């Protein structure tokens, strides 16, 4: 090695030392892939794809829409393989609107992203947006729109409890991932808290992994 | 719709007026030129340490 | 992009002054730096480098144990430090801007200097050429040679051409052999093999008179040659 | 009667140990590296291990025939060699224990705490630990003369001969006592977080993985306590005085020495057999 | 009923067209390559190997010099190596991490990246500064750009997920022209070496010749049964080759407007995400999903060899302006140079 050499091996070996220091700062935060048909509102706020950050008990979470993506999503969608979970976001008072229904739309939807290849072991953090809209409009009209197969009472509980049983039952092998049900709300910041618990338990299945004894 | 399709026709007109040559002379053509560039190709003929600049 | 230097004066023998240099203008921390002193009347001389990121501190050999090289990256400033001084550091000191990868131009920028008077197995670069009389619209070529052959077994040729107008900074005509530096009109070349090396003007203008430097990059401790002036 | 025989113990945990532990830094030579924590302290644990286990022939040689044919620098560097490196085990798999508890319930600080750089750190603190009983073994080891040759510390008898007893208490408290509670209450509350989290405790297979789990866990802690009990009273028996100096005395000393190098010879096949990413 | 004599005079003209290629189909490429000496075997091996990127590779692209080149990953980062001693020239942090093409400018000066944000960005190398800083940001697609490559200093020309392809200035910042005819999603482009014409392939499985200056599509090629995801001219320029989804490569025939060899075997069944050519065009290097790379015979349709050795999926591969080495970057974050 002459002397330019050597200090290019020396600017070199700089590199790879900010490199690593910029893939240790990027492998302590979470990441969030957020879905939808059917209401981004209190969600991601309470061209391209939309960046978010936020930080909630010195977790650093990074949350990602792809709703302006009109394409083909087999060929994006493993780019996010390695995410930390997937928020879906499936409204309620849609149930009798239609595009074919939007809450069928939803389901295709799930069963789709919930059953990729690439999202085999990825957690699912479900959100019920719009529960005081599909409250006052369960009395005006019945659930038999959206699911001949009802057979239950036409109150708000049983029908919310209905719908998330049917969102849920579409998860096949639901022995390597799980599914978190969430009905939103507006108080005390549980909407964040709970995607917190949610990505707090997957956390704990990478340090199983990481002390070799899951 | 109308607009869409005559823009199609259109476009298919200008493809199918188009000076094609055979198969076989273009074949040819191509076998010819990987002839004569045989020489110059180091990953078709490996080449010693002294002018492999990988090592 | 600026170096403004800083300090100087009148010191007595055995005293000790800290030179300064302010950086503008660029990235400082990505710069290695150099220090290089020119005799009131001789020609350039390196005194001191430091690295990128200051993990290489290397020295001159007549200073060496005198003098210490620093560097303060969030100040953008340079440190030269100076105990023990004799009557033969009096001298004008620049600071040198200095990048090195695959294609970089090493040497590229000088500061103003400052001027200091203190009161009372090296290759040499060879160049006889001194006080050559030019013409405008005339093609001079300035020869160079080096003790040692310059032709690394990588294919460099480790060879800077240098320019000082009167009352300027040295200025990088090329950096690598055959290589003009940015800014340089294309009438400047420089071609040879081995230790010898020439730099050709194909027609010089009235800016294109001055002292003309060597300066051989292959080893540390990096020595220069008693530069050739050219006069109409 | 006569039972010497027991000698044939102290070859089969000598060859099991060489055997696993060196085949542990296999591991580290064709499939693991340096890459996480676990595997730095693995890498000690399996070091310490082998360095006890190398030490088996020369009580083998001692229990056979009554006295030490080996010197008096060499006894002072393999005794220190032997406090050395049980130190430096039990420290490492209590330690173990501790990074074990802190990712699982505290799993937002394990994200900076769990980092090679804070293990070699900590590593580095454990041997600089046990090097001062390495150092006191070194200068108060020696040998002396009873019509038998005795290898142990010596202190001076004639006064203040209380300081061997305190020596005793001493890796009592920090070799027995605070690891067993350390590595019980990590584990205990490690083990009662995992059963409140969503997964690992569903249904079916996420069930029988943390039987798993806790099964390795229980294991783990009842060869440490299986094992290292015995040697300790024996210790504290023998220093306070309730058995006499017969052959009976000797073999089950030296059967309660071959217990704590089973310690030392299981150590791998449940750190290494075991363990997840060392599997595959 | 207007529509329905639109959709008939397509017809006729599509039977037409295919009317043509069969009468310009004289004798297929392995009855002529029949009588040719077959390429015995080729062992290449990792001579180099780039570490320092730590999420998945997406692109690569070589330098005109044959030793400098520029990868793409998902940490956000666009790392420009020496390739010959194995140095970090560069490391250029990106704004938006989701990048999935990259290019290196002819000159050397430049260099481009683009993605899910649907903006090529352009980067200048050589600044007074010692920084590598963001000289544009081309934008108005409305799709992600799977694929850029420079003609100069000042032109580029983009691929998008709007399916549509683009020509831009990039001192003016806007787009020269707009090549419109697709109908899936355009995957990957291929310049030609006199550069006043283009090929791209697309998700309708189909591929498109086009004239830069003229702005439309001159010829149309559809053997394919998938998506399109890798195009790459002949060195010559004559002809040029697809992989795509469906296990097979496909070399196309500009001048016959025909394909004319297809590379596939029964034990492939993944898809091709990028192919290339040699210096003299015999050799045809395609990335697969199964983790490894296979040089074809482009004249006999033999699989010449296997580079195998990356641990994950082979998602980018370049040859170099000499021929000298092959370069190929995987999702297990390493590149490696075969020789
Ligand atoms: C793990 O495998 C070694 O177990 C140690 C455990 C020690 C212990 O429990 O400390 C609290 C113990 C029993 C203390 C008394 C020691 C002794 O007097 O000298 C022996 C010696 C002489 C030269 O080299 C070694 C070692 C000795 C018998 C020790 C062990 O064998």
């Amino acid at each position: 090695l002459s002397a330019e050499d050597k200090a290019a091996v020396e600017r070199s070996k700089m590199i790879d030392r900010n490199l690593r220091e910029d893939g240790e700062k990027a492998a302590r935060e979470v990441k969030l892939l957020l879905l939808g048909a059917s209401g981004k509102n209190t969600i991601v706020k309470q061209t391209g794809i939309v960046e978010t950050h936020f930080t909630f008990k010195d977790l650093h979470f990074k949350m990602f829409d792809v709703g302006a993506q009109r394409s083909e999503r087999k060929k994006w969608i493993h780019c996010f393989e390695g995410v930390t979970a997937i928020i879906f976001c499936v409204a309620l008072s849609d149930y009798d609107l239609v595009l074919m229904n939007r809450m069928h739309a939803s389901m295709k939807l799930f069963d789709s992203i919930c059953n990729n290849k690439w999202f085999t072991d990825t957690s699912i953090i479900l959100f019920l947006n719009k529960k005081d809209l599909f409250e006052e409009k369960i009395k005006k009209s019945p659930l038999t729109i959206c699911y001949p197969e009802y057979a239950g009472s036409n109150t708000y509980e049983e029908a919310a409890a209905y719908i998330q049983c049917q969102f849920e039952d579409l998860n096949k092998r639901k022995d390597t991932k799980e599914i978190y049900t969430h009905f939103t709300c507006s108080t005390d910041t549980k909407n964040v808290q709970f995607v917190f618990d949610a990505v707090t338990d997957v956390i704990i299945k990478n340090n199983l992994k990481d002390c070799g004894l899951f | 719709s109308i607009a869409q399709a005559r823009k199609l026709v259109e476009q298919l007109k200008m493809e199918a007026n188009i000076d094609r040559i055979k198969v076989s002379k273009a074949a040819a053509d191509l076998m010819a030129y990987c002839e004569a560039h045989a020489k110059e190709d180091p990953l078709l003929t490996p080449v010693p340490a002294s002018e492999n600049p990988f090592r | 992009v600026q170096l403004v230097e800083s300090g100087g004066g009148l010191v007595q023998p055995g005293g000790s002054r800290k030179l300064s240099c302010s950086a503008s203008g660029f990235a400082f921390s990505s710069f290695g730096m150099h220090w290089v002193r020119q005799a009131p009347e001789k020609g350039l001389e390196w005194v001191a480098y430091i690295s990128s990121g200051s993990g290489t501190i290397y020295y001159a050999d007549t200073v060496k144990g005198r003098f210490t090289i620093s560097r303060d990256d969030p100040k953008n400033t340079l440190f030269l430090q100076m105990t023990s001084l004799r009557s033969e550091d009096t001298a004008m000191y620049y600071c040198v801007r200095s990048i090195y990868y695959y294609g970089s131009s090493p040497f590229d920028f000088w500061g103003q200097g400052t001027t200091l008077t203190v009161s009372s197995s090296d290759i040499v670069m060879t160049q006889a050429t001194s006080s050559v009389p030019v013409t405008p619209g005339e093609s001079v070529s300035i020869s160079c040679r080096s003790s040692k052959s310059l032709l690394h077994s990588n294919g460099n040729t480790y060879l800077y051409w240098f320019l000082q107008r009167p009352g300027q900074s040295p200025q990088l005509l090329i950096y690598r052999m055959s290589n003009l530096a940015s800014g340089v009109p294309d009438r400047f070349s420089g071609s040879g093999s081995g230790t010898a090396f020439t730099l050709t003007i194909s027609r010089l203008e009235a800016e294109d008179v001055g002292v003309y430097y060597c300066m051989q990059h292959l080893e540390y401790p990096l020595t220069f040659g008693a530069g050739t002036k050219l006069e109409l | 009667a006569i039972p010497v025989i027991i000698t044939a113990v102290y070859s089969v945990v000598f060859v099991v140990g060489l055997v696993g532990n060196s085949l542990v830094m296999f591991v580290i030579i064709r499939y693991t590296k340096m890459k996480t924590a676990t595997n730095i302290y693995i890498f000690n644990l399996a070091l310490a291990d082998a360095l006890v286990t190398t030490t088996m022939p020369f009580q083998s040689t001692v229990y056979l025939m009554n006295s030490w044919p080996f010197g008096d620098v060499l006894c002072k560097i393999v005794l220190s060699i032997d406090y050395y490196n049980m130190f430096t085990s039990i420290f490492t798999l209590t330690m173990m224990s501790v990074d074990r508890y802190i990712a699982v319930c505290h799993p937002v600080k394990a994200l900076d705490f769990r980092t090679p750089l804070k293990a070699k750190i900590i590593n580095i603190c454990i041997w600089l630990l046990s090097s001062s009983v390495g150092i006191s073994a070194i200068v108060l080891g020696g040998t002396k003369v009873r019509d038998v040759i005795e290898c142990s510390l010596q202190f001076p008898d004639d006064d203040y001969s209380w300081w061997d007893l305190f020596m005793k208490i001493c890796v009592f408290i920090f070799a027995f006592v605070i690891p067993v509670l350390i590595i019980i209450v990590c584990y205990t509350l490690m083990i009662l977080r995992l059963k409140s989290v969503r997964l690992l405790s569903g249904s079916r297979e996420k069930d029988r993985n943390l039987r798993r789990i806790t099964r390795l866990v229980l294991v783990v802690v009842a060869v440490f306590v299986v094992c290292w009990t015995p040697i300790h009273i024996f210790i504290l028996v023998e220093a306070l005085g309730s058995t006499s100096h017969s052959t009976a005395a000797l073999s089950s000393y030296y059967f309660c020495i071959a217990l704590g190098y089973t310690n030392s010879s299981l150590n791998p096949i449940l750190y290494a057999f075991l363990d997840e990413n060392f599997k595959r | 009923s207007e529509l329905d004599q639109l959709r008939q005079e397509a017809e006729q003209l599509k039977n037409q067209i295919r009317d043509a290629r069969k009468a310009c189909a004289d004798a297929t490429l392995s009855q002529i390559t029949n009588n040719i000496d077959p390429v015995g075997r080729i062992q290449m091996r990792t001579r180099r190997t780039l570490r320092g990127h730590l999420a998945k590779i997406y692109a690569m692209h070589w330098g005109t010099d044959s030793r400098l080149l520029v990868s793409a990953s998902q940490d956000g980062k666009l790392i420009i190596w020496d390739s010959y001693t194995t140095n970090k020239v560069h490391a250029i942090p990106l704004r938006s991490s989701w990048v999935m093409t990259c290019a290196y400018a002819p000159s050397g000066n430049y260099v481009a990246c683009g993605g899910l944000d649907n903006i090529c960005s352009i980067y200048n190398l050589k600044t007074r500064e010692g920084n590598v800083r963001v000289s544009r940001e081309l934008a108005g697609h409305t799709g992600y750009l799977s694929c850029c490559r420079f003609l100069d200093d000042n032109q580029i020309v983009t691929s998008s997920g709007d399916t549509t392809c683009a020509l831009w200035d990039i001192e003016t910042g806007q787009q020269t022209t707009t090549f419109t005819g697709h109908t899936g999603d355009v995957m990957s482009l291929s310049l030609a070496p006199d550069t006043r014409l283009f090929v791209s392939g697309a998700c309708d499985a189909s591929a498109k010749l086009w004239d830069v200056r003229e702005g439309m599509c001159r010829q149309t090629f559809t053997g394919h049964e998938s998506d399109i995801n890798a195009i790459c001219f002949f060195p010559n320029g004559n002809a040029f080759a697809t992989g795509s989804d469906d296990a097979t490569c496909r070399l196309f025939d500009l001048r016959a407007d025909q394909e004319l060899m297809t590379y596939s075997h029964d034990n492939i069944i993944c898809g091709i995400t990028s192919v290339s050519f040699s210096k003299s065009g015999r050799l045809l290097l395609a990335g697969y999903d199964d983790f490894n790379c296979n040089v074809w015979d482009a004249l006999k349709a033999d699989r010449a060899g296997v580079l195998a050795g990356h641990d994950n999926r082979v998602s980018c591969l370049g040859v170099t302006d000499d021929g000298m080495a092959v370069a190929t970057g995987s999702w297990d974050s390493f590149l490696k140079i075969w020789n």
